[PDB]
């Protein structure tokens, strides 16, 4: 139904993907666990990772299109990021390396993540009917891969430590270039510009360092919170400043500021949303146990089921207004489960969070899945740039609103935890109900602005 | 996924015993264990337990006389018993539940052992 290239593309980005979320699912339990952060600590030093791993994106897709060709970049993405697991892995014998190896990481998905995607466009001629259902079958793609890793990493991590999970995410990534390379002929023809002449070892070189260099900044970065928020501060004011120099901006300009808001409760999951589940809910649901860690999969488990009914299935400002009352929604739900549903002693049904992760779901499938091809389309390297900063910074203060959940070490009472997971749950139920409304509001205005 | 006690038996009025929980499969450091009871005729109710980063839970009649720890480097759970008296006559089951929390009841815990029975006797030495 696909060009052969598609399968390829399809099973090189799965692979990436789990390599990826078998990390952000055991993350901030690695922190608190393994090397003592309190909560407060572990959640905004995954905020800074995350703003990293997103904010970087860029460089990657630049990398791709100008220096060294999109194929190659695939190739040295997923060295790069290979080589971030294994220190992670190694970050057990050496505490002191675990910065450094989540900053090769961040670097590595920097260079990584604009390019297969950029590559399966070029595997069909311009308007061949099969993209849209090509595309809808890359994000099934990444969120096998996320299904996965969420529901394994945590069983493994607990069974065999996580040195193991780390070096099977690696392994995954070197399964990647393995399938890769052994269909490198499915894309001879497929590559932007500089994939086609001999490789500049001038520019690779450049590429190296600046690759080290940045490593290094993650790392610092990520240590240093309390700056981390200055630089994405003084950089937010500078990209809008140039985005205004540079009235169809308006849009994607207020449609990227709610999808900021998105992000912020997108980051929750492994954070806050990941603890209450570990604090506050039962453990045991069609009578089978399980480790609360791995629920952070229903998300990619209902991105799954629900991207083929919703491929099947007003216009653009309308969808992103949708998508941010199903976000609201989420958290109400969570709320009100704490609030009124919960046990005698501090329980509640893990239904209950199956129902906050269909809600975020379908919110993200109407905002972040939808709006990156369309709002682009509208609207060209600088603004997605921008959405990636911007995402960025949504996810600093994602992790610095999940401070406002963290439970000291010494609490063991779930009825001493429920009231503030439902209090800040609520509280961001109402907020994002708040500024679904506004966003209402403004959709026939701007809807006329697409015109 | 399955813990198992030993240390329990029979004591006098006062004495101490020792109970220990060990796991197979899974690393216990990761797990919130905690000591039910169940004596003739009652219903399992929480004893004493320690989260996965030391904090404590205690039932009102055993503070100040039980004390639970951990062993993270063996891997083990301890409860130790003084001054026990003839009502903490019980079977005693270890559970544990991944994460920080000592929910009060049973249904809050998954993984369970098989139970040692401790008994404390009203004996002592004749005057
Ligand atoms: C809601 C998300 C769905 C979760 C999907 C999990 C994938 C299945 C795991 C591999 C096969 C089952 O393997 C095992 O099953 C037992 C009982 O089911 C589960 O539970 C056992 O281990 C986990 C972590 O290791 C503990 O947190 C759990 O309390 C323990 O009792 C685990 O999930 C898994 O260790
Ligand atoms: C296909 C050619 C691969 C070339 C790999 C060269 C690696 C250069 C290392 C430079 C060290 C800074
Ligand atoms: C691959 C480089 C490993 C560096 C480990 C640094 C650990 C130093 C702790 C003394
Ligand atoms: C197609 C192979 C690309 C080589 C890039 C490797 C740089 C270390
Ligand atoms: C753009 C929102 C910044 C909020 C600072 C607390």
């Amino acid at each position: 139904q696909q060009p052969r290239p598609f399968f390829m593309i399809f099973f090189v980005e799965l692979w990436e993907r789990f390599g990826y979320y078998g990390v952000q699912g055991v993350l901030a339990v690695f922190f608190v666990k393994q090397l003592g952060f309190s909560q407060e600590q572990a959640f905004v030093t995954f905020g800074a990772f995350a703003a990293l791993v997103y904010g970087l994106i860029s460089i990657g897709g630049y990398v791709g299109d100008h220096l060294l060709g999109t194929k190659r970049t695939i190739v040295l993405g997923a060295l790069v990021l290979a080589i971030g697991y294994f220190m992670t892995g190694m970050s057990l014998l050496k505490p002191d390396l675990i910065f450094i190896a989540l900053g090769t990481i961040a670097v590595g998905n920097g260079l990584f993540k604009a390019n297969p995607a950029s590559l399966l466009s070029k595997c069909y001629p311009p308007k061949d009917p099969r993209l849209d259902g090509a595309f809808t079958l890359f994000y099934m793609s990444i969120n096998i891969g996320s299904l996965i890793a969420l529901s394994l990493a945590p069983v493994i991590a607990d069974r065999f430590g996580y040195s193991v999970t780390y070096n099977l995410c690696g392994a995954g990534l070197i399964i990647a270039l393995l399938v890769y390379i052994a269909c490198r002929g499915m894309v001879k023809d497929i590559g932007s510009e500089p994939d086609f002449r001999p490789m500049s070892f001038s520019k690779l070189l450049y590429v190296l360092l600046g690759s080290v260099v940045m490593i290094f900044v993650c790392a610092w970065l990520m240590h240093n919170v309390e700056v981390a928020n200055l630089v994405l501060i003084v950089l937010s004011i500078v990209v809008t400043i140039i985005f205004f120099r540079q009235n169809k901006m308006f849009v994607a300009f207020v449609l990227m500021l709610e999808a900021v808001v998105f992000y912020i409760l997108y980051a929750q999951m492994p954070t806050s949303l990941n603890f209450f589940a570990i604090n506050n809910v039962h453990h045991e649901i069609l009578g089978f146990s399980i480790n609360p860690v791995s629920f952070q999969a229903l998300n990619p488990f209902w991105v799954v089921l629900a991207s083929p009914i919703l491929a099947g299935i007003l216009s653009m400002p309308m969808k992103f207004t949708l998508g941010m009352f199903m976000c609201s929604l989420g958290f109400l739900t969570a709320a009100a489960a704490g609030m009124w549903f919960a046990d005698a002693q501090g329980l509640t049904s893990p239904w209950f969070i199956v129902l906050v992760y269909l809600f975020q779901s379908l919110g993200e499938l109407f905002i972040s899945a939808l709006g990156l091809a369309m709002i682009a389309a509208l609207v060209m390297g600088f603004i997605l740039g921008m959405w990636f900063l911007t995402q960025a910074a949504a996810f600093l203060l994602g992790g610095y609103v999940a401070t406002f959940t963290a439970v000291p070490d010494n609490i063991t009472d779930p009825l001493e935890t429920l009231p503030v997971y439902t209090n800040v749950f609520g509280k961001i139920g109402l907020v994002t109900l708040g500024v679904a409304v506004v966003m209402l509001l403004m959709v026939p205005w701007l809807k006329r602005m697409i015109a | 996924v399955q813990l198992v006690e030993s240390g329990g038996g029979l004591v006098q009025a006062g004495g101490s015993l020792r109970l220990s929980c060990a796991a197979s499969g899974p690393t216990l450091s990761n797990y919130a264990v905690g000591w039910f009871r169940q004596a003739p005729g009652k219903e399992r109710e929480f004893v004493a337990g320690i989260n996965w980063s030391s904090g404590l839970r205690y039932k009102d009649v055993v503070k100040g006389r039980f004390t639970v720890s951990r062993d993270n480097v063996k891997d083990t759970v301890y409860l130790q018993m003084n001054s026990l008296k003839p009502e903490d006559t019980a079977v005693y089951y270890c559970a544990a539940r991944f994460g920080g929390m000592l929910p009060l009841q049973p249904s809050g815990y998954a993984n369970w052992g098989q139970g040692t029975q401790v008994t404390v006797s009203s004996h002592h030495h004749h005057h």
